[PDB]
């Protein structure tokens, strides 16, 4: 389960 | 050899070449080996985002325009249907990545104010 997590690593920063 | 860095897409190792003959552009992406190969306009994108230089994955993502034509979000709630498109593409450089990304920035802001 990391598929969600990969928009947060480029959303925020 | 003008305007490239080394761009893995879809988890393939191959280099990115930005295209600025045109108007709108062209950002073609040919595998390190060769046999995969992708083109995407710059022109399409909207915004511009990536991982911080701390982080130990140095990653990319680019943001496409949003459809303010047909889809409709509310008057006071934001009700829409469709999705904006996101592309992301994994660097093994800060100072590679970081040169995609400022060019990136130019290319949609000049293009973004002229109009």
């Amino acid at each position: 389960d990391l598929d969600e997590s990969w928009d947060y690593i480029f959303e925020t920063t | 050899p003008s305007h490239s860095g080394a761009a893995i897409f879809e988890k393939v190792s191959g280099i990115i070449a930005i295209n600025e003959d045109v108007s709108p552009a062209e950002l073609t992406w040919r595998s390190t080996d060769g046999d995969k190969v992708h083109t995407v306009v710059l022109s399409t994108i909207d915004k511009l985002q990536a991982t911080p230089a701390s982080s130990e994955k140095m990653m990319l993502r680019l943001i496409g325009k949003v459809d303010e034509s047909k889809k409709r979000k509310d008057n006071e709630g934001n009700e829409v249907v469709p999705k904006p498109q996101r592309h992301m593409f994994s660097f093994n450089n800060r100072t590679v990545m970081d040169n995609i990304k400022m060019t990136l920035q130019q290319i949609i802001s000049r293009y973004k104010d002229a109009d």
